DNA sequence: ACGCCAGACAGGG
RNA sequence: GAGUCUGCGGCGCGCG
DNA sequence: CCCTGTCTGGCGTTCGCGCGCCG
């Protein structure tokens, strides 16, 4: 039950703090019994989100709780419901138990109300998990807010009403994986809880009582309140999150500033201005490109890398320990016994790497020297040493190196020596050495980004601002999303955010559309109408009218059915803009793209790059002690699994040797992999497979049991798997 | 690396933030089907719109000559 | 150097248990802390299973590959790597017999079906708890002639 | 895709046999010296860092290019198992 | 040859294109086709960007008729209510009738929306994607422009109130919650089907892995006849099986015997191409052929393996199957993928000989049928003036055979699913096999999957690679042993060594799982069932695992008995005219003195 | 019997059960030699008998546990040989390749079914031994050990090494795998075209064979070592040669969702407005009038006009 | 918790 | 003329 | 003593990859 706090981004941690699991003591619910439990039962209303549950085998069983849901006295998730005696609604609320809720006739919040009076004779209400059209006279209780129906996590989706629940889920879960960008911007379109999340979560630092500001350090903000007191508020400069993300508090208050009680003094890891912010608001064209956005691929404008727009600081904490071997203590020094000084520059402090030093894959982070053999020296290594220089340090290089993949700059270092202050050093552990490395993760092709609705995908190509889709005015788009990924999935919500986002771009305003009660299609068309004066209005005054391009697309457009034939291009373009679509030129050819294409400000986040991302390619390396199959860990990537599902795939094909190869030379054939390597170094023809150790290990396992497994020849006679170690003496 | 502890920064070398062109119909006495190209260029200040335009036309001309020696 | 064309599971003869066997583990002595070395004859002794080290021996009379297939005159250590230690088998000589659970608790009791006994309950009855048998001849009575194969108790015995 | 795979497929009785052939031919191409080919002169294998593929890039890429010609001979039992490796070392130099 | 195989008379759909690839594959050659693919790939992609197709909120267009059909159906709902408030309709009737009102009204809005796009917006972004093989689903479109109307409760009983909204307009607070229940069961369902889809691929492989093509045209000509017509959709009316289905049965097959149809002479052993199977259908149309004699794995002679003439065409390539192709797996796989889309529970009941939920009493006797009227239990009797096979048909069972006509052995005397064991007893094995096959295809068909019968046959064969003994020779009577191993016994006991000790056996039907559990080698058995049991027995009896089959021979890390390890091609030498002469010079030197 | 941390030692649970048996057999030997009171002899032979089960198979009858720490059945020999992740299953599925790799996939539009974009950085490790030798064939490195050290650090790679790799992969191909390997096309062979970065470029048309879209799916990569394995891998396992599916004789290289949208759009015919007569089929005044009426606003370029709408008359 | 197969024993002639 | 030894079982979560 | 029926006894339950923790 207790696990690592998922603090990818504060919202994540907050979510991992309140979610409800089924599996546990074992007394409650087991794992192969679940179809009944997994479903979203009727009573889960306002008590459990129907959306927050995970996709996968453990479905419907592990889930975070709802909005106002609160455990009362004994584990019964209750929920708020306002009272309504007669046709009058109160501002009074009763957190009701799941059982008590059944006894009453509760109504929805959407019910037209003039204050305390219901306003429509036949208004909706739900008796007991049964939708029922009740009269204002029977309305005993009313819902607090549509919010309560879902969790915090989901409440963050702009037009959740227009998104299929199955994808909404993926949208909720995605927020929990958002990574803190140096530049945090709040969505151009919000739900209403972004403020609350950063506040109830402990991201930003708020002002206790009213006062003025004294000092504004990059490290501390000591305010002076009006009651005659003054406090110094340190700020977690740069701290290592569990998940390796940056947690910095950036002061937003200037020196000598009268602050209101409960005002942001500093912004949390991912807040803009007290608002929750993960990933950034980018202009986006929703059209297809060559094949760069095929099934779920995304095209990124190099321009986004120019201004550090998707950049993330990452901290990986490599660590090494000076163990005490009965062969001689493992020393930690600048001495790397065998080959170069060029690899010992960065290692400036004797042993430790210097701070602010660029560490690339394969560089020494920390040096260490242990002893060469198990117990004895070497007869063949004794001659080599003596030939060029007998007096060769017998100590072996076992130094903490940068594991393949990446390192960055060394920012902090920690060393616990002999006379420990108040630390717990494990036995054998002479001393420890932590090395904190940080690195800016500019957005690259490997990375994956996704919007709050569910559209997930990876970056296929970083196009030069030179030729990607550009608007009538020089402003080019940042990302180009593939339309095809919207029909199949059902999330028009994204198409709605982009429209509203379009208006905000030329109207210069951010918005807040509640969950079920937010903005409406008519209201957005209205704002876009305002946007048209911003966009085309300055165009008229600046000195120019419509393009041949702009007119051509219009023809094709009216022939399509997007503009009422017979109106003036000025009036026509407006009608087309209101549609949420504008004219765009290719950027490569300068010719327009036949047919209006929508564009807008869609909030998109970058996802956490696990060590799963940082690709694993393995040539040769470690092997397991009992099973002789390939394995890695620290620096040697580790072999991929070939699975029977895949064996069959090759079985199907006439791939005989390719399969033999997988089962012998590449994984288990001890003598084979060896001869294999050597042969390839030579440019020779690999030898022919010797028996695999798994078989050998199996026969004996089977021999451990009374059973006798003997291999046989043409005529049923012996043959020998174990080359000669089984005969006795 | 001027100083060993200095930190490099990302390079942004385009003196132009955005370019825009429109092709509106223009009248020449005899035939009405004609093009008029007006391109608006914005610059950070380092260089001027005119200076940029000229350099631009030059890079295009320099590339048009690369069609000289067949093979 | 031949190709393995047929594999075959067969029951093990006690003599065969000994034949594949190298040494007998006769004491519960894993490894004595002071020296991470195998304690006594125990479960990890190297005679019974194999060279704790590379090509080298015990004491060190012969230490390389030139004499790979010969044993030390004073100490018996033939050596390849420590693999000879991971392929060899050891046997334990039990006092009074016990049976394979694989053969006695499989749905159809291979011994229960073969031996006409209560397929599943008579077995469990005398295997784990208390009931005794007469092998060749026992001229005197219980009340009836000697039981050639039947079983008697300690009290009437 | 690859050069005349259809042609290739058509020259054998069974798909998986062609594979055996091409593989066993690339082997011999390396082993007894890489000059053991049947069509080097005018048009032949080529790579472009230089035109150097003429010496040792891919083995079977050649085997294929040869088998696509009617020079080689692949049978179930064409030439007695051991006498082939003897006469092949006798006549082909490169080591 | 490019205009010979293309249709420029219609917009290029995924199917028109699908068919252009296939044609191009057969006509011009493999690699040349690959060229065509990339070509389409390149232009499809380019034209795509330029086309400017994009989803817009307004692009999803709501029919003006939605308002009507909803109101029309709304008022009708009141009529159903007023009709119950009087006491005319039973509590149930009310419900079932209301469902039917929406079930139809929703489908009504469906065709309506499309009708709008078809007549007024042919080039609608959302629409065109759906029409083009691109992206979209008729049911999905509806949820955006039309309305997603009925979402069932937790249990399964659909809700009485529909979801009057579309995704275009605000799906309300509750309609969302209501619809949530279904999404959750869907996600739980998908999770348990994925596990069971991989398991089915494991079991199919456990029994068909050994099946590999290693042959010479097996000479035992006992073939299967691919029916082209189906019996009861409507009681009794003969009909031409679906184009799809029939194609699935005769495409790329090898005729067992010569058939003269509409004028052409389809020779024996000829592999009928898709065009040929188009011919036979057109002929059945005219009325010249009711069946089709065709070789099939169901009747191969090769004990362990299947030959070229029996399997057929389909290698990954369109020509006959190359000897040395792992068919067992290839079959096991083609069945295990589509499964994840299914439903599946039946497919399991089918591969595993079982007694399904709704059993149907099969007529063990073939005579005619007759029914009775007494109170409690009804009764369907297959009778003769000699005897009747009493078939107890309780209250809930719906019998469709009537008082009067004939009923062959193993014929449905009750309605629903059937028990393989009984059907085996009544109508025989040649009937079980064909039952299983068709009854399995029934599910994938109904789900869009199009898999060739070849595969389900390969598998089902193995379900019956075993039989019981009733007249001994070598070993005692009651025994379940390998069918072909008896064909061996009986063959040499009558042919080579005299004394006709007929080995009378009984066809035994077993499920994929039990055939794998209980097979010859143990290595294979040690893999799934109970390693514990499998080994026990295999030990007792010193069992020599003769390595044949890919499962057992993979464990050893030895070469695959199938593939290149194919004894057919494991040995093949290559020559240069230069070494051909040199070896001949070696023969010439053989002349002594 | 291994050294874990600080002094912690881990030994396979089999030993705890072996101790059990040894101890009991011994104590029994001693209990029979000392003096034998029936009750105590049986009481032990029982425990003895149970012990013997323990190593063979634990759980058939009761389940032995390591003392208060983990109520876990000590993995008995049967357990080691059986199940999903057991010993018989480790053999059959042989699970871990030496020359393997895996990364996130990303669409490679220009790529031809024939090839796949593989990260050079990934290649370097993948084809390392093949590269080492090639280093020596050239002047970049004196010997293998040399060539290895040359590559143990990322800032030490001369641009010449990439030339060498690019050269070593010339005509060799690699296999690609997808999350669930459902059919034979679950794995396909392609020609690696070295590319920059993390992601692996995959061809769009094959995206149908392996159930794979680009929201983050990751595909594994292996390398055929033998000249035999490579042969088969590029002859009968490459992508471009396995176009039809083993299930149905229908293609699997069918244009996907993106391709078809494009190829459709281009081939469709449009229809617009018929208010005035649509009969050019017969009158010659119908050609004139409906051709001038089109020039006007009345007849569209695509009118329901049987034989030819004015759109055909004009051009 | 479940589902399924195979099993050994006990009740009614 | 380099090669040893460690990373297991399970648990939790997340992607596909 | 036979055949039939009922509880009874033993086994099984996608695949791959990340990360992190623990004796
Ligand atoms: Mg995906
Ligand atoms: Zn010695
Ligand atoms: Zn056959």
């Amino acid at each position: 039950l207790s696990q690592f706090k998922d603090e990818t981004n504060p919202l994540s941690s907050l979510r991992h703090k309140r979610r409800i699991s089924a599996l546990g003591p074992g007394g409650l619910t087991r794992e192969r019994a679940g179809f009944d439990v997994r479903d979203v039962h009727r009573t889960h209303y306002g008590r459990i989100c129907p959306v927050e549950t995970p996709e996968g085998a453990n479905i419907g069983l592990i889930t975070s709780l709802a909005a106002y849901a609160r455990v009362d006295e004994l584990g019964f998730i209750r929920t708020p419901y306002r009272r309504v005696v007669g046709g009058v609604v109160t501002d009074e609320v009763v957190y009701m138990t799941a059982t008590e809720e059944d006894r009453y006739t509760i109504a929805q919040a959407n019910t037209p109300l003039e204050g305390n009076r219901i306003a429509a004779e036949r208004v909706v209400a739900r008796r007991k998990g049964e939708p029922v059209i009740v009269s204002p006279e029977e309305v005993e209780f009313m819902d607090v807010s549509p919010k309560q129906v879902f969790s915090v996590n989901t409440n963050l989706i702009p037009f959740l009403e227009h998104d299929d629940a199955n994808r909404a889920l993926m949208g909720s879960n995605m927020q929990t994986q958002a990574v803190p960008l140096i530049r945090a911007q709040a969505p151009v379109v919000m739900t209403g809880l972004e403020e609350r999340v950063v506040r109830d979560s402990l991201a930003a630092l708020y002002a206790e009582e009213d006062g003025e500001v004294a000092k504004v350090d990059g490290n501390r903000i000591v305010v002076r309140y009006e009651d005659g007191r003054l406090v110094e508020y340190p700020l977690r400069r740069f701290y290592r999150s569990n998940q390796g993300t940056a947690l910095d508090q950036r002061p937003r208050v200037v020196v000598g500033q009268r602050v209101r009680k409960g005002d942001l003094l500093a912004d949390g890891p991912a807040s803009e201005n007290g608002f929750l912010a993960l990933g950034q608001n980018v202009l986006v064209a929703i059209m297809p490109f060559d094949g760069y956005n095929f099934e779920d691929a995304i095209v990124i404008s190099e321009e986004l890398l120019k201004r550090d727009f998707y950049t993330s600081i990452h901290i990986e904490r490599y660590e090494i320990e000076a163990r005490d071997t009965k062969l001689g203590p493992e020393r930690i020094t600048r001495d790397i016994p065998h080959l170069s000084e060029a690899a010992l520059r960065d290692l400036d402090e004797e042993g430790v790497v210097r701070i602010g030093a660029e560490v690339k894959p394969g560089d020494i982070l920390v040096g260490r020297t242990s002893f060469k053999g198990e117990s004895e020296p070497t007869p063949e290594e004794r001659l080599l040493r003596s030939i060029f220089g007998e007096k060769a340090r017998d100590v072996k290089d076992t130094s903490l190196r940068v594991p393949p993949g990446e390192g960055g700059i060394v920012v902090r270092t920690v060393r616990l020596r002999r006379g420990d202050p108040g630390v717990e050093l494990k036995p054998g552990v002479r001393e420890v050495v932590r090395v904190y490395v940080a690195q800016k993760r500019k957005l690259q092709v490997g990375d994956k980004l996704a919007n709050r609705h569910g559209n997930k995908g990876v970056v296929a190509k970083i196009l030069p601002v030179e030729d990607m889709p550009h608007l009538p005015d020089g402003t080019p788009v940042d990302v180009i999303l593939n339309p095809l990924g919207v029909p199949s999935r059902m999330n028009l919500g994204q198409i709605l955010e982009t429209h509203l986002g379009l208006a905000g771009y030329f109207l210069g305003q951010r918005y807040i559309s509640p969950i079920f009660d937010g903005a409406k299609e008519p209201e957005i068309k209205e704002l876009l109408a305002q946007a048209f004066e911003v966009y085309f209005g300055k165009r008229k005054g600046e000195g120019f009218g419509v393009d041949k391009r702009e007119v051509e697309v219009l023809r094709r457009a009216e022939k399509l059915g997007l503009v009422t034939p017979g109106k003036t291009p000025e009036e026509q373009l407006k009608e087309l803009f209101l549609q949420g679509k504008v004219v765009l030129y290719d950027g490569r050819t300068g010719e327009p793209i036949e047919g209006p294409i929508v564009v807008g400000q869609m909030f998109i986040m970058k996802l956490y790059h696990m060590v799963e991302d940082k690709m694993h390619a393995r040539s040769t390396g470690p092997y397991s002690l009992i099973t002789q199959q390939p394995l890695g860990g620290k620096a040697q990537f580790g072999g991929q699994r070939f699975g029977e599902m895949e064996v069959w795939a090759l079985e199907a094909y006439g791939a005989a040797h390719t399969l033999q190869e997988m089962l012998t030379l590449k994984s288990d054939d001890i003598e084979g992999r060896n001869a294999a390597y050597e042969a390839i170094i030579k440019g020779e023809d690999v030898p022919e497979p010797s028996v695999p150790e798994s078989f050998r290990v199996l026969v004996k396992e089977l021999q451990a049991l009374a059973l006798d497994v003997q291999t046989l020849d043409e005529k049923d006679n012996p043959v020998d798997i174990f080359e000669g170690l089984a005969s006795k003496r | 690396k001027d100083r060993i502890n200095a930190i490099p920064v990302d390079a942004v070398f385009s003196p132009v933030r955005r370019v825009a062109f429109q092709v509106e119909d223009t009248r020449l006495g005899q035939r009405t089907d004609l093009d008029k190209l007006t391109l608006r260029i914005w610059t950070d200040g380092s260089v001027t719109p005119l200076e940029a335009l000229n350099q631009a036309v030059e890079i295009l001309r320099e590339h048009l000559t690369y069609f000289s020696n067949p093979q | 150097k031949k190709e393995v064309r047929k594999v075959r599971i067969a029951l093990a003869s006690p003599e065969k248990i000994r034949s594949w066997s190298y040494g007998e583990v006769e004491k519960p002595e894993t490894i004595n802390y002071r020296t991470l070395k195998p304690e006594r004859d125990g479960l990890f002794d190297e005679r019974i299973f194999g060279p704790i080290k590379d090509y080298e021996c015990a004491c060190g009379k012969y230490k390389r590959q030139r004499f790979e297939g010969k044993v030390c005159e004073r100490c018996g250590v033939e050596v390849t790597k420590s693999i000879v230690r991971r392929y060899r088998m050891g046997h334990i000589e039990l006092a009074t017999p016990a049976a394979h659970i694989w053969f006695v608790k499989d749905v159809p009791s291979k011994i229960g079906t073969l031996l006409d006994l209560s397929a599943t309950e008579l077995e469990q009855v005398l295997y784990f708890s208390k009931y005794i048998v007469l092998d060749p001849k026992g001229a005197i009575l219980n009340g009836v002639p000697v039981e050639k194969r039947q079983l008697l108790t300690d009290e009437e015995y | 895709a690859e050069p005349g795979i259809d042609k290739l497929f058509g020259m054998v009785d069974s798909k998986y046999r062609l594979t055996v052939v091409v593989a066993k031919r690339a082997q011999q191409l390396l082993r007894h010296g890489f000059k053991n080919t049947v069509l080097e002169p005018e048009e032949r294998p080529k790579m472009q860092t230089l035109e150097g593929l003429f010496d040792d890039p891919n083995a079977v890429t050649w085997a294929m290019k040869e088998l696509l010609t009617g020079r080689l001979v692949f049978g179930e039992n064409l030439v007695p198992e051991d006498r082939l490796q003897k006469e092949m070392e006798r006549l082909y130099p490169v080591e | 040859v490019a205009w010979e195989l293309i249709q420029l008379d219609v917009p290029q759909e995924k199917n028109s294109l699908k068919d252009l690839v296939y044609q191009a594959f057969l006509r011009l050659g493999m690699e040349k086709t690959a060229r065509l693919l990339d070509a389409l790939k390149y232009y499809g992609f380019t034209f795509s960007t330029t086309s400017g197709i994009t989803i817009g909120i307004d692009d999803a267009v709501i029919p003006e008729e939605k308002k009507q059909y909803l109101e029309e159906a709304d008022r009708k709902l009141l009529q159903i209510e007023q009709a119950y408030e009087m006491g005319f309709l039973t509590d149930r009737e009310r419900y079932d009738q209301i469902l039917q009102l929406w079930t139809e009204t929703t489908e009504k809005v469906t065709q309506a929306v499309f009708k709008n796009f078809e007549e007024n917006y042919p080039f609608n972004p959302l629409y065109v994607m759906a029409q083009s093989g691109a992206r979209g689903n008729p049911q999905q479109i509806r949820q955006l422009c039309g309305l997603r109307g009925l979402m069932q409760k937790p249990s399964g009983e659909t809700f009485e109130v529909p979801v009057r909204s579309s995704f275009r307009e605000g799906l309300t607070v509750l309609e969302y919650f209501i619809s949530s229940h279904g999404a959750r069961k869907g996600g739980a369902d998908t999770a348990l089907r994925t596990a069971d889809s991989g398991y089915l691929t494991r079991k199919l492989v456990d029994v068909t892995h050994e099946i590999v093509v290693r042959e010479a045209d097996c000479g035992t000509t006992n073939y299967i006849s691919v029916p082209l017509f189906q019996p009861d959709e409507v009681t009794r009316s003969l009909r031409l099986r679906k184009r799809a289905d029939i194609e699935a049965g005769l495409y790329g097959r090898v005729l067992a015997r010569e058939v003269e149809v509409l004028g052409v002479r389809l020779e024996e052993g000829r592999y009928l191409s898709m065009d040929d199977v188009h011919l036979l259908i057109k002929a059945a149309e005219a009325g010249e052929i009711q069946e089709v004699p065709v070789r099939s794995p169901l009747t191969c002679q090769t004990r362990y393996g299947v030959c070229q003439k029996c399997y057929g065409y389909d290698l990954s390539m369109a020509r006959p199957v190359s000897i040395g192709e792992a068919v067992g797996i290839v079959a096991a796989q083609s069945i295990g993928e589509p499964g994840t889309q299914l439903g599946l529970p039946r497919v399991i009941e089918l591969f595993e000989a079982r007694r399904p939920k709704a059993k149907a009493v099969i007529s063990e006797i073939d005579g005619v049928v007759r029914i009775e009227e007494t109170e409690e239990k009804l009764s369907v009797f297959v009778e003769s003036e000699g005897f009747s096979k009493e078939y107890k048909l309780p209250k809930e069972a719906r019998l469709l055979v009537k008082d009067g006509d004939y009923v062959e052995a193993g014929q449905p005397l009750t309605r629903g699913a059937i028990d393989p064991h009984q059907l085996l007893e009544a109508k025989g094995p040649e009937a079980v096999e064909r039952y299983l096959v068709e009854e399995i295809q029934k599910v994938y068909r109904a789900q869009g999957v199009k898999l060739h019968d070849k595969h389900i046959e390969i598998v089902v064969r193995q379900m019956m690679k075993y039989v019981e003994v009733t007249d001994p020779g070598d070993s005692r009577l009651l025994e379940g042993q390998v069918l072909e191993k008896w064909d061996v016994e009986a063959l040499n006991e009558r042919l080579i060594a005299e004394g006709k000790t007929p080995v009378a056996w009984k066809p035994l039907l077993m499920g994929v799982t039990k055939s794998a559990l209980s097979t010859k080698s143990w290595l294979s058995a040690a893999s799934f069932q109970n390693t514990t049991h499998v080994l026990t027995e295999a030990a007792i009896a010193g069992k020599k695992d003769e390595l044949i089959g890919l499962k057992e021979n993979v464990i050893l890390g030895r070469l695959i008995p199938a593939g290149t390890g194919s004894d057919f091609v494991r040995f093949t030498q290559v020559v240069d005219q230069k070494t051909l002469k040199a070896i001949e010079e070696a023969r010439k030197e053989a002349v002594e003195a | 019997m291994v050294q874990v941390d600080g002094g912690r030692f881990a030994t396979s649970d089999l030993n705890d059960l072996y101790r059990r048996l040894i101890n009991r057999n011994n104590r029994l030997k001693k209990l029979l030699a000392q003096g034998a009171p029936e009750i105590i002899i049986r009481n032990e032979k029982r425990m003895l008998q149970e012990a013997v089960d323990a190593l063979l198979d634990n759980g058939r009858r009761g389940a032995p546990v390591t003392n208060p720490g983990s109520d876990r059945p000590l993995r008995s020999l049967t357990d080691i040989l059986s199940g999903k992740q057991g010993r018989f299953r480790q053999n059959l599925l042989g699970k871990r390749v030496d020359y393997s790799g895996r990364s996130v996939i990303v669409v490679g539009p220009q790529l031809k079914l024939h090839q796949c974009g593989l990260p050079k950085r990934m290649a370097l490790e993948l084809f390392k031994p093949f590269l080492l030798k090639k280093m020596e064939e050239k002047g970049i490195a004196p010997n293998v050990k040399a060539a290895r050290r040359m590559l143990e650090r990322q800032r030490d790679i001369k641009d010449e090494v990439w030339d060498a790799l690019e050269e070593v992969i010339h005509g060799k191909v690699v296999l690609l795998n997808r999350a669930p390997t459902l059919h034979r096309l679950g794995i396909q062979a392609f020609q690696p075209v070295l590319v920059e970065g993390q992601s692996i470029q995959l061809h769009p048309l094959v995206c149908e064979a392996f159930n794979a879209d680009f929201d983050g799916d990751q595909m594994a990569v292996h390398v055929p070592l033998s000249s035999f394995a490579q042969a088969e891998a590029r002859i009968q396992m490459l992508s471009a040669h396995n176009l039809l599916s083993p299930a149905s004789g229908e293609p699997l290289a069918k244009p996907s969702r993106d391709i078809i949208l494009g190829l459709y759009y281009i081939t469709q015919v449009r229809k617009e407005k018929k208010g005035a007569g649509l009969e050019f089929a017969t009158p010659e005044e119908a050609l004139a009038a409906h051709e001038r009426g089109e020039v006007a606003l009345n007849a569209p370029i695509k009118v329901a006009g049987r034989e030819t709408s004015v759109g055909r008359l004009k051009y």
